[PDB]
């Protein structure tokens, strides 16, 4: 049962976590009445190298799944993990952190390699 | 151990073949021709001072010179670049009236031109204009007493008037890739133009070349190497266009020996033309001149060749063009902002068996020009103040045969071909493309960590 | 030994290994007729970014060399590894992919990467 | 603290390399006239993936702050560590580098990574 | 008389719907480049500045 492309759109985030390499894989994939083509195109590494550029300040680098050392600041909508991940979806999941993704996404890049990359420069030197 | 695997390494020496767009480049040297753009450097970056030619080994691909494909984009590249050098310019389009036309004003001794009149507007929009030019027998024609003409190309299209800066000598140029694709050279001397090439190198800019506009003849260019280079698409197909490439230069030195004189005329609101005045002092026709030395061996090297070609005894005979159009029965080319056209009959003219001064041919002095076949545009070349010359290595040629004929016992060899294509063709026979691909792929026996 | 930018495109693949970073240099390298140069630059990363994202998402990351955990499956051309490695260079056996280079990768992205990098956070909950 | 973008040019060198994670976020984020906009765009990414090569390229794969082992020949103002990296600052730091920067990296791919990372081949096959 | 560009050029009238105000405008900078701003206000032009921004 292969799916196809966001195949696993109403499905649970476990499962929708799988095909990590089916929706980035075809993010980059590889005179007039022509204007069209060399307009659009100009797009589509600008909505693919924000995510080759987000990916390398966080604790990621290497594609897919990599995690981070940050606290997950309990003023956000905390729920118990056998009500997230055994039931909820990649497509309910987004719609709550709407309200406050503005204040939420201040944090990876500014607390965690701002120090957590620098705990390694209080590493690696004498 | 021996199960093998699949080992990953990028930047390998690996590309593909295939065909897209490079960018130009123009020295720096001759970036200072100018006269508002002769032919296209604007933005365009300067050739690397001197442009890194790498030499491979052990590399082997195919060239053509009929398949290949940048003499198509080149060919049209020439074709636009010649369409928006002329079009913000001054139309003529009340200039197709017609022309008072009658022997020109001399003693006689037959003339070839016509001192011829008419009408024309100023730079007022009411009142008109008493003025008169000089046209070549090529420039009207007799439509239907003192003969009538009107302008040759009014019968067919509009026309324009060249801003006169620009100079039409070609120009040397370079020819750079970006990065992802690479340029490669064919670097040998006996290529018979289809098949496995014998030496390949790669740069990032290659040589410089003229736009050279020649039918028949190859000037300005490249000369070959060793013995002269008898080149064919197929050596057994007679339709096909048949090209050469000199290693002896012949020396030309054309000129139009009459200081010319250029006339001021408003015909606006801000239009104005450039037309030819009266010529300054005694009456001398354009013509070309040649040098009897390197002729007469380029006799004997090329035929030498030809006996290589098809039999060791047989009888080859050259002759002139019966005829078509003046592009491909005299020679065509421009010579100072104008375009001569010589009668190639003194050349074409020979026999051959199995075993202190200088020439010239007439030419014909042509200003409107309907070329590259772009249905729809002719114009007019401004005239040339000065005395005019023009010098170049003779380097290339186009001529054909006859057919069956009677077997073994004779042959004829004739001018012609035309079409601009078979002249690009005279240096990118040497010149194809291709694009990198760096993740290449091997088994070994290894394996990552999980 | 050091031969230049694509010195070594046709000796043992062993002496091909070599040079892993001159080509890696030149895939890059930095009105009207502007547009001469502006199409031309546009396709210098078109030829990077295809390795960029493939590398990306495999065990690659990084570029250069890079091990992947494919078998050689040997429907696929089976041969010698002196055979490959030894007697043969970039194009000799370059051209022996060919018949299933269209075949071996339903696996590096799509069988490799697809799950080995969700095993990343079932062992990653400790 | 999180004050701004660049205020640590006339700051010490830590001072400077301290915020990592602060200038790598607004650089891409997600007719004519229309056409000088277009042609600075494109000429900012092919530049841009010339970096993402070349942290590729070497051995660091990675992103962020890597270190070398590469002699920083004496000739290269010499301080100490703490006269240079413990003392000075990128406007007074900066001003003593610039002339020989060019034959730091005369290096930084040549006879290391290109022949580094074979080293891991020509190992890696027998 | 005449029109004053008859013995010279041509001419253009512009469209009356076209207003001609000034109207204000940023210049701008992509990823890579950048325009400095020294913030003195005793500025005669030429040094370094003592509080660049």
């Amino acid at each position: 049962v292969f799916l196809g492309f966001l195949g696993a759109a109403g499905s649970t985030m476990g499962a929708a976590s799988m095909t990590l390499t089916v929706q980035a894989r075809n993010l980059l994939s590889g005179t007039v009445w022509g204007i069209k083509q060399l307009q659009a195109r100009v797009l589509a590494v600008e909505r693919y190298l924000r995510d080759q550029q987000l990916l390398g300040i966080w604790g990621c680098s290497g594609k897919l799944i990599c995690c981070t050392n940050v606290p997950w600041n309990s003023s956000w909508s905390n729920r118990n993990l056998s009500e997230i991940w055994d039931n909820m979806t990649w497509l309910q999941w987004d719609k709550e952190i709407s309200n406050y993704t503005q204040i939420i996404y201040g944090l990876l890049e500014e607390s965690q390699n701002q120090q957590e990359k620098n705990e390694q420069d209080l590493l690696a030197l004498d | 151990a021996e199960n093998l695997w699949v080992t990953v390494y990028y930047g390998v020496p690996v590309w593909k073949d295939a065909e897209t767009t490079l960018f130009c480049a123009s020295d720096a040297k001759a970036y200072e021709t100018e006269k508002h753009n002769v032919w296209a450097t604007h933005a365009c970056v300067p050739t690397d001072p001197n442009p890194q030619e790498i030499h491979l080994e052990n590399v082997t691909e195919e060239f053509n010179m009929w398949k290949n494909n940048m003499v198509e984009q080149m060919h049209t590249d020439i074709i636009s670049l010649w369409d928006q050098s002329l079009k913000p310019c001054v139309k003529l389009t009340p200039l197709c009236v017609t022309l008072q036309c009658t022997n020109v004003t001399n003693n006689i001794t037959d003339g070839e031109l016509k001192n011829c009149s008419f009408n024309m507007t100023t730079e007022l929009r009411d009142k008109k204009q008493k003025v008169y030019s000089l046209f070549y027998r090529l420039d009207v024609v007799q439509i239907n007493s003192n003969k009538e003409y009107r302008l040759i190309n009014c019968n067919t299209s509009a026309i324009t008037q060249a801003c006169p800066k620009v100079s039409f000598e070609p120009i040397p140029i370079h020819y750079c890739a970006p990065a992802g694709f690479a340029i490669l050279k064919c670097k040998d001397k006996k290529f018979n133009g289809t098949g496995p090439c014998p030496s390949v190198s790669t740069v990032q800019c290659t040589h410089g070349i003229k736009p050279v506009v020649s039918t028949q003849l190859l000037l300005n260019g490249s000369l070959a190497e060793e013995e002269v280079m008898i080149r064919s698409e197929n050596i057994t197909n007679n339709a096909k266009n048949i090209l050469v490439q000199f290693n002896t230069p012949v020396q030309i030195n054309c000129t139009r020996p009459n200081n010319n004189t250029r006339k001021s005329i408003r015909i606006g609101p801000g239009q104005a033309f450039y037309a030819t005045g009266d010529i300054i002092g005694d009456i001398r026709q354009a013509h070309c001149n040649v040098s009897k030395a390197t002729w007469n061996e380029t006799l004997g090297k090329v035929v030498k060749q030809l006996r290589k070609h098809f039999g060791n005894n047989t009888i080859i005979r050259f002759a002139n063009s019966s005829g078509g159009d003046l592009e491909v029965t005299t020679h065509s080319f421009n010579c100072g902002g104008e375009f001569f056209y010589c009668n190639t009959s003194g050349l074409f003219n020979s026999t051959w068996i199995s075993n202190n001064d200088s020439i010239t041919l007439p030419c014909r002095i042509k200003q409107i020009i309907n070329m590259w076949q772009r249905i729809g545009q002719a114009m007019y070349a401004p005239p040339i103040q000065g005395v005019i010359r023009c010098v170049s290595n003779i380097t290339g040629l186009i001529l054909t045969r006859d057919g069956g004929s009677t077997n073994s016992t004779t042959e004829t060899f004739r001018p012609g071909g035309g079409d601009m294509r078979d002249n690009w063709r005279s240096e990118l026979y040497k010149y194809k493309v291709v694009k990198i691909e760096p993740l290449g792929v091997a088994p070994t026996r290894c394996k990552r960590r999980v």
